[PDB]
């Protein structure tokens, strides 16, 4: 029933299932008391399109709920090819640009901030991008610049909740994903009294982005490497946030601007308080 | 869906075995037998337009009272729906012939046929005399092999709707 | 058997335990009868050993392989074959001629696959062997709501640990307990000596 | 499941049509190549075992670390569910090879089934290319066989590598 | 018995069906293969006695050694032994050609074959040799589709044995 | 299960022999008369709904008791019995029919029907007459089909005949 | 035979388990609604000659041209099955109306009603005619709770038949 | 993987039960057992280099013809891969003796034998003439229950290899 091998019989779109079930599909022969077995609390199992119907509604009916739908064959394609990201190229402002060069960090700061969603013309900061070209501000700013723009904020703040916007910033900020829940807590605290913007200059005036960017270097992927006081599934975590070259952080996503990172997971790398 | 080819495939794979001379024998005959399903096909095809006029009339020449006012031969909803069925009918018979098998049949007219039927009010009678008088007219569009083919196919439904 | 102790495997099972379980599913649902290794469903048992499935869809892949079609549906009378599906999949005998006659109906409308599914899905099945126990026999044990005539005629199908239900000889094909089922007149020949 | 036929009368109903005239005639042609069809999915069966065995052969010889204590064709039990894989894939190609199409092989056997491996910690990438040598050697059979009458097989063989292809794509 | 016919008759049997066109085309594949199949047939009849010996022969050319004393091709009663399994395996061939499918073949000789030979220590090899030199020498007596069934057949035991 | 061949193979085993030149004749005669076979299938087939009715209103014209109170073939349930066993004997006497041998009608339907039927209190003559009808109508169909070519099929109408005799005998 | 009485034993005996309190107030339902139930029965079962004739004669009516030759509603034979039918319904709601629950209908006319009526060319139409033309009539036989015990019954057979 | 200890927590288990005497009495039957055990497994240990050498070789002098070209003992690859495989056997031969069950011989080397030794032809001869041989010589490295024990582990492999 778990994770699957082969689409069709006869021909058909198979279609995994995940829910979670009571005792009422399932239940141990034992002489008491119907119980599931504790490991396949949700449990999920591949269906041709046609028994689909019947099952869904037998399912719901003997009490469990459905986690999801998702075709079988997009499913099959594994996990995201990471080689263009394992290791990235890295791309700096110098001290007196040739123009072009300039040319070269803003259109990098763009895919890398914004996640890889398309800004269009209308669309981009001109009067920041005045400012970098004319030395005036470094490649820090316009990273920060960026982060606190409408284009920004709009695509990934404001309809979106906080555990998601945070994930997000660590994301394009830092290149990494959330180590702890004391790292979602101690953001959605901050956010709370001092605004979105005390919020947004966490990121980048912490001594994490400091080591790694510097000041010139536009913020690049960082995660799928090995990195320190990183706990050690936050490298698994990276899979779930980023999902191929193809993929990008989009709000325009038919069930909207969605987590990716479960909850459960987060608390096994450790809870404590605050 | 059932033709020879996905039948002796389906055997092979349950039993956990390749293809043998028994499976390569039984496609050899789908093969060998599509001139004239194919023939049989065409023909069905080409005159399709006319068999189903043909066939909708016989429904209300056998079944006067149909045609009548508070009826369901009467109006240009229910003569219309009709006529498209006998077409939906005379589809699947020619895929069944081009498939090597009754699988169009079965898992699109045949699978809940008589559910949906019921519900509906939709005598088989009606199909039957459709099917009787389509058989009649395809004596003289095809004969030999063609001709058994497409019999083979329309006393199918025939026996489906008994 | 009195009670014959039921096999349960567990996750996170190395494979000693599979191989148990493996072996306790063929012993159920062919009996005694030689398997070849060439005759072995080699796919089920390693989506068995990934834990990819259950041991009840296990069960469900076996019972539909051509292996079960030949030797239980191709050799032997329906009224035959119902009786032995529910001595195999649900460890019993029949309770009624009419519980032979719905399954008999439902077999002649819906077909083979569905027959077996239909004692797979059932609620009986689910709360006597869950999803990971395999079937073992259970009509030497008076159930609540169970008929008295139920252990003769498991015993009648049960000739013991020895006993071939393939048994080409003069009774084996034979419906041993549909002779009896129509009505008032009887009991299950013990092969006699006991 | 689907066959060649199967698969254009689908798509014919979609359009709410009689088969096109053009439709008719590709299936016309797969009718006229079909004894060479038998021949190539005979091809196969007689000499499935050799086709397996001596990708196998092949496999371990490029790929010694399966082999060894810590490698995924180690011990006994690994091998043989290794062999078995082998003789699958190789078998669902033969069905897609008698069908004309690839939806038994998809639905069956590949499409998925990577994450099996990738959850069983089988390297992926060495069951494609078993799959690969599967290929080469199946093709060379289905090319030079006992007294089959002299004709152009290559339609068919590109065909079958498509077959090949797909799983090994679908796998690694 | 695995023939064509009785596959095709299990196949509705389960379903609880009449045959319809899809069985009828594949029995058809059956007949019209009978002649190819009877040809290799009453080949493989007469020359049986050449063919068994030349087998056997080769069984102890290609493995020298058995022939020695204390070795398992030695003596009459195993060099008798020995010719009759060969005689066997073609008797075997004869029946699937005659019969339409691999039956015979399944439920004779391959139903039970490695348990019987690992407890008798008869290797598979000499078999398969036996089969190789059989296939070889069939290439001269058929041609066409003859030949296609009996090397359809001999593969098919060499395959069981593998 | 048997067909004819396959009851020639087991004969010839029987003796450790290949096939007797007597033997092998016979059976190229069956395959001369193949394609007569398929169409006598093929009426059966064809025409199944009709034979059974056609029986049926014949079986309970001549006996009213069965359709009264106290009657096999009343209420709605054991007419719908009755109704289901015309059709599943019509079913194998066709197996047989394409089989060339009887076995599967004998091993499948007719061992220990008779004794079902008196277990029940099915009349067994009741029965055996609704076969002999099936019989009558069965062959009227194999003799007078749709455009198939003519020739004589009288042996094929004999041999039936005996599969629908052997189960009238069988269950009377 | 499904009734109140029977189903909650049935209920008990499968959880091996003596009668309670809410099997017992089931029962007392059952017994309470006998009287309404029996007067129902009465008055249908005295009837019984002129509400089939009424019911045979609706039939004719309602479908003119089954009483012309050729057809169904013709001569002595169907006329006489027919009547002989609807009585067999009324017959068996009496028995349901006297037995507290639809046992009588579901084990005597329910079980195996399409495939009969399909195999002998039976449309339900008449059937659920014949039944809505008795529902009718006994409007003004019955009222109160002995007309909504009638109605129940006559209604399930209707759905029954569609 | 069997050993006596995990046999009898599997039983319990499968009973929902805590281990009773019955269990803990077996267990000191393994407990007590592994001193003869773990001699026989630490004079295998210690003479394996020479126990496969002789064993190799030993395949070769009862199958001389292994040695010539063309053949499977011929060439450092089919030679280097025999003693690792003889290696493998008296490993797992160690282990089922530290471990007090056959589970490392039934898991490692067992599951699956015959699958991998038909693909890859192997004979299952070459690998009971090499255990053959290796008991010949355990019989002068060890005595008493060490022997039996060391005895037992070989003997079930030759019997795993019929
Ligand atoms: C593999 C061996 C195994 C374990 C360990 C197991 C645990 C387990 N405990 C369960 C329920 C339960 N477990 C408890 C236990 C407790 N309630 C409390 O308040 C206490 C804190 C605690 C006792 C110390 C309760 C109350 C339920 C029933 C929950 C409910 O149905 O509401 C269930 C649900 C099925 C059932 O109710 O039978 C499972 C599967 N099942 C197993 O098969
Ligand atoms: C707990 C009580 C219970 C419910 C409610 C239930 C629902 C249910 N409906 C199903 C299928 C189905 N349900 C429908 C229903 C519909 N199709 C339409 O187009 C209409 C909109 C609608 C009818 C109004 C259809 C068509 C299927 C079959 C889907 C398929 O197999 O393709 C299935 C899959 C299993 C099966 O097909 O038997 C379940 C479990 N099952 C249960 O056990
Ligand atoms: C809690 C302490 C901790 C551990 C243990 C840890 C493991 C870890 N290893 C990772 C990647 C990696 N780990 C390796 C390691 C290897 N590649 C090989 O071929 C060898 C077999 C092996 C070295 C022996 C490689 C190559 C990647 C990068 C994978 C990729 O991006 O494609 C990642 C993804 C994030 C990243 O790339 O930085 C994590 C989280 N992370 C942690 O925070
Ligand atoms: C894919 C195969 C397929 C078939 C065969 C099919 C039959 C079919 N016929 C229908 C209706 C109908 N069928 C007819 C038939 C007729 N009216 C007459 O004048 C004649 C008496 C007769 C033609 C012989 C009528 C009148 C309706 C409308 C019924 C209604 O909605 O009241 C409907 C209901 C949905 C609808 O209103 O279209 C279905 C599903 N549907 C399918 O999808
Ligand atoms: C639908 C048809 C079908 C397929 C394709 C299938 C694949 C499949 N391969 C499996 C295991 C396996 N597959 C292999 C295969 C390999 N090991 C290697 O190193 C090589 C790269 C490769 C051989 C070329 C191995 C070694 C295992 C056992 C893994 C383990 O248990 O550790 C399993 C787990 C169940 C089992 O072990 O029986 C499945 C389900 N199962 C199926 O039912
Ligand atoms: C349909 C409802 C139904 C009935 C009535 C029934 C009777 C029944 N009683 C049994 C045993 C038994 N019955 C008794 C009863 C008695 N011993 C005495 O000395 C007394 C005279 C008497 C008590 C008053 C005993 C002692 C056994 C066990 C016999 C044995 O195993 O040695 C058994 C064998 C199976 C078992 O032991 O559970 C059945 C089937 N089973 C049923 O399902
Ligand atoms: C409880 C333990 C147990 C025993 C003892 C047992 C015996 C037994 N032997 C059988 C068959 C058989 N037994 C033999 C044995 C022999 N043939 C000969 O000529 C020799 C004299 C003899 C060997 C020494 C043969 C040939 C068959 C197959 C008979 C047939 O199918 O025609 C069968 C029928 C089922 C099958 O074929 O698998 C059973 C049940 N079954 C069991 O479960
Ligand atoms: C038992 C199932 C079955 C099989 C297997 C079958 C084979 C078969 N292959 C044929 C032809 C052939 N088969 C081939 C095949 C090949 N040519 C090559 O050079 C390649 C090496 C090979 C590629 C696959 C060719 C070229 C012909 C002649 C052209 C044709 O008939 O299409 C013919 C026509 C007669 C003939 O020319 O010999 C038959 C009947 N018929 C059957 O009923
Ligand atoms: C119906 C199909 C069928 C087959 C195929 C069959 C094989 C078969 N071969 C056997 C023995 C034998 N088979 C051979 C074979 C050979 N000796 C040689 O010189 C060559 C190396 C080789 C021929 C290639 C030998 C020597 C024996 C005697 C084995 C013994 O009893 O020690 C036996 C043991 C019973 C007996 O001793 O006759 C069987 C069952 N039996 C069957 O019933
Ligand atoms: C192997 C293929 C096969 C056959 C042949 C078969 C016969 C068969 N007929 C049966 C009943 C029946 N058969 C009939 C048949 C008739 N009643 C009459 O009055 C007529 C004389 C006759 C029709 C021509 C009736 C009425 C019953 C129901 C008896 C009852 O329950 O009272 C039953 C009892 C189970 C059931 O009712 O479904 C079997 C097993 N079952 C099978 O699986
Ligand atoms: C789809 C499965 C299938 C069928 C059904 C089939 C029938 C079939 N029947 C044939 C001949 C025939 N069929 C009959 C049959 C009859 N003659 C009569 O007068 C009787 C009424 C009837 C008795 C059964 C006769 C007489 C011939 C011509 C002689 C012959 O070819 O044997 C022929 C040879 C071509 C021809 O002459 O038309 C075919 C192909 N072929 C197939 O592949
Ligand atoms: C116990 C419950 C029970 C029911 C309900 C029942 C119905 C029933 N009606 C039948 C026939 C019949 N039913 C009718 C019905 C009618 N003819 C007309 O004039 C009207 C249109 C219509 C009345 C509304 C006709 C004409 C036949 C004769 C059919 C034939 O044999 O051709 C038959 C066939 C056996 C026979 O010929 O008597 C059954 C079983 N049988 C039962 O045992
Ligand atoms: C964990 C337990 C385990 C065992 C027992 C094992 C046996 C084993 N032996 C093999 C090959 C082999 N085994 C031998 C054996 C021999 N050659 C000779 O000179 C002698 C005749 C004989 C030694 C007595 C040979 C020659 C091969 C190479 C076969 C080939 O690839 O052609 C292979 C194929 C993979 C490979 O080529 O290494 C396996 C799996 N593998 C395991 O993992």
């Amino acid at each position: 029933m778990n994770v699957l091998t082969t689409s069709s019989q006869r021909g058909g779109k198979l279609f995994k299932v995940t829910m979670t079930l009571s005792p009422a599909l399932s239940h141990h022969p034992w002489p008491s008391l119907d119980t599931y077995e504790p490991s396949q609390n949700s449990y999920s199992v591949v269906v041709p399109l046609d028994r689909l119907l019947a099952e869904m509604t037998y399912i719901k009916n003997k009490g469990g709920r459905v986690l999801d739908i998702s075709p079988a064959d997009l499913e099959a394609l594994g996990p995201p090819d990471i080689s263009s990201v394992a290791i990235p190229l890295k791309v700096e402002l110098w001290a007196k640009a040739d123009v072009s060069d300039v040319q070269a960090a803003i259109v990098a700061a763009y895919k890398q901030i914004f996640g890889n969603t398309y800004v269009l013309e209308s669309e981009r900061l001109t009067s920041a991008e005045s400012l970098l070209r004319n030395g005036s501000i470094s490649v820090r700013e316009f990273v920060r610049l960026l982060a606190k723009s409408e284009l920004y904020k709009e695509r990934f703040f404001f309809c979106t909740s906080n555990n998601r916007f945070t994930e997000l910033n660590f994301k394009h900020f830092l290149g990494r994903a959330p180590y702890n829940q004391s790292e979602i807590a101690a953001h959605l605290d901050r956010y709370q009294t001092f605004g979105y913007d005390a919020e947004i200059d966490s990121y980048i005036d912490s001594d994490e982005y400091i080591q790694a960017f510097g000041e010139n270097v536009v913020p690049y992927y960082r995660g799928f490497k090995s990195q320190s006081g990183q706990t050690v599934e936050s490298f698994n975590r990276m899979f779930k946030l980023y999902r191929g070259d193809a993929g990008s952080d989009t709000n325009l996503n038919l069930q909207g601007q969605k987590r990716r990172v479960d909850p459960k997971n987060l608390l096994r790398s450790g809870r404590g308080i605050v | 869906m059932k033709t020879v080819i996905t039948e002796v495939i389906a055997s092979a794979d349950s039993q956990g075995r390749f293809l043998n001379n028994t499976e390569l024998q039984a496609a050899n005959g789908r093969f060998q037998r599509a001139t004239a399903s194919m023939e049989a096909a065409r023909a069905l095809t080409s005159n399709a337009d006319s068999l189903v006029k043909g066939a909708v009339q016989e429904v209300y020449n056998k079944f006067p009272y149909l045609t009548q006012p508070g009826q369901m031969g009467y109006g240009d909803t229910n003569q219309a729906k009709c006529a498209r069925d006998i077409s939906h009918y005379l589809r699947f018979i020619t895929y069944s012939l081009v498939a090597g098998g009754t699988g169009p049949l079965d898992d699109y007219i045949v699978a809940g046929l008589r559910e949906v039927n019921r519900t509906f009010n939709l005598s088989p009678s009606w199909y039957i005399e459709a099917l009787k008088h389509i058989k009649g007219k395809v004596g003289s569009q095809l004969s030999g092999q063609p001709l058994t083919e497409a019999n083979a196919y329309i006393d199918y439904c025939i026996n489906a709707l008994s | 058997i009195a009670p014959d102790q039921g096999v349960e495997l567990r996750p996170n099972f190395t494979e000693a335990d599979v191989i148990t379980v493996i072996r306790a599913a063929y012993k159920q649902l062919f009996g005694n009868t030689y398997i070849l290794e060439s005759e072995r469903v080699i796919q089920a048992e390693s989506l068995l050993r990934n834990g990819s499935i259950s041991v009840r869809e296990f069960i469900r892949i076996l019972a539909k392989s051509d292996l079960y079609k030949e030797r239980f549906f191709r050799c032997t009378s329906n009224n035959r074959f119902i009786e032995l599906n529910l001595k195999h999949l649900l460890g019993r005998a029949p309770y009624n001629q009419g519980e032979i006659a719905e399954h008999l109906d439902r077999y002649c409308q819906s077909g083979y696959d569905a027959e077996i599914d239909s004692y797979i899905d059932s609620d009986e099945y689910r709360r006597v062997f869950g999803e990971n126990t395999v079937p073992y026999f259970r009509g030497f044990k008076y159930q609540v709501g169970q008929s008295a005539a139920a252990f003769e005629r498991m015993r009648a199908l049960y000739s013991g640990d020895a006993g071939s239900d393939t048994d080409r000889n003069q009774n084996g094909q034979r419906t041993e307990l549909t002779s009896g089922l129509a009505d008032p007149a009887q009991p299950v020949r013990a092969r006699t000596d006991y | 499941m689907q066959d060649a036929f199967t698969k254009a009368i689908v798509a014919a109903d979609l359009r709410g049509s009689f088969l096109s005239e053009q439709e008719l005639n590709q299936l016309t042609n797969l009718v006229k190549e079909s004894n060479k069809r038998l021949d190539a999915v005979n091809a196969i069966t007689g000499n499935a075992a050799e086709i397996i065995s001596d990708a196998a052969h092949k496999l371990f010889a490029e790929q010694t670390d399966l082999i060894r204590p810590g490698g995924n064709a180690y011990p006994n039990r690994r091998m043989a569910a290794c062999l078995r894989d082998m003789e699958i894939i190789l078998r669902y190609v033969s069905y897609a090879l008698l069908a004309g199409d690839a939806s038994v092989l998809e639905d069956r056997c590949l499409n998925g089934l990577k994450e099996t491996y990738v959850a069983l910690g089988t390297p992926t990438r060495s069951v494609a290319r078993a799959v690969q040598l599967m290929k080469e050697t199946a093709i060379g059979y289905v090319n030079s066989p006992s007294g089959v009458t002299r004709g152009d097989c290559s339609a068919l063989v590109n065909e079958a590598a498509t077959y090949f292809d797909k799983a090994a794509a679908s796998i690694a």
